[PDB]
């Protein structure tokens, strides 16, 4: 019912509400929109801060669910974050939880 | 500090120390140099010189060039890259600049080569 947005290492997280059971979900490709697929068979397209923008039926609804969707990566963003070199990496004591 | 990406978010870019106060930078027309517009510490006086300092791409230091005057305010190319204008103190400067072109003559053929738009 419920798809939990955050960005890292912020202290919370937004658990936010869902008509159905939301079986694949997938960013645009610019990261602005977030598409979730419903077992309802209804795809909807969500923005980055979780307020939902678009809708669309498959005829039929809950007889065709949705079991995986992808948004296509041919745009300019797919050789952002193909530039790196970093040597190392982030280390920690123990695992931490995080609230809400 | 100066800094050079493949594009905006290239997290290994080119790394350059210029020894100098930066006042602006500038690529020439041809994408091929960059100069740094600036002054630097004088080496026996507290008193700053003006200096451009040119730059390949891959950061490194082509030249050297003094201006005379209290500050050098602002640099830019001209359209055909054999001019560099320099604003100081109430003056524009006028570097002219002699390309280290890819060319060379053999046996009455002249070999000229250049970076082109569409390849």
């Amino acid at each position: 019912s419920d798809f939990g947005l955050w960005s890292p290492e912020q202290k919370s997280v937004s658990k936010h509400k869902s008509s159905s059971k939301i079986i694949c979900c997938s960013w645009t490709n610019d990261g602005q929109y977030l598409a979730l697929g419903m077992f309802n068979g209804i795809i909807s397209i969500r923005n980055k801060n979780g307020e939902e923008k678009v809708k669309i039926e498959r005829p039929g609804g809950s007889l065709s669910p949705i079991w995986s969707i992808c948004w296509n990566p041919s745009s300019r963003w797919e050789s952002f974050w193909m530039n790196r070199e970093n040597e190392d990496a982030e280390d920690v004591i123990v695992n931490r939880y995080i609230q809400e | 500090r100066c800094q050079i990406m493949r594009h905006e978010n290239d997290q290994n870019p080119v790394l350059i120390d210029t020894g100098m106060y930066v006042v602006g930078i500038q690529w020439n027309h041809m994408g091929s140099v960059l100069a740094v517009a600036g002054f630097q510490k004088a080496a026996m006086q507290d008193k700053d010189v003006n200096i451009v300092q040119f730059y390949t791409p891959f950061g490194e230091h082509l030249g050297t060039l003094k201006v005379p005057g209290k500050e050098i305010s602002a640099l830019s190319w001209e359209g055909g890259g054999l001019k560099i204008a320099l604003a100081v103190d109430s003056f524009i400067y006028f570097a002219n600049i002699r390309p280290n072109y890819k060319w060379g003559y053999c046996s009455n053929t002249v070999v000229y080569a250049y970076t082109r738009p569409d390849r």
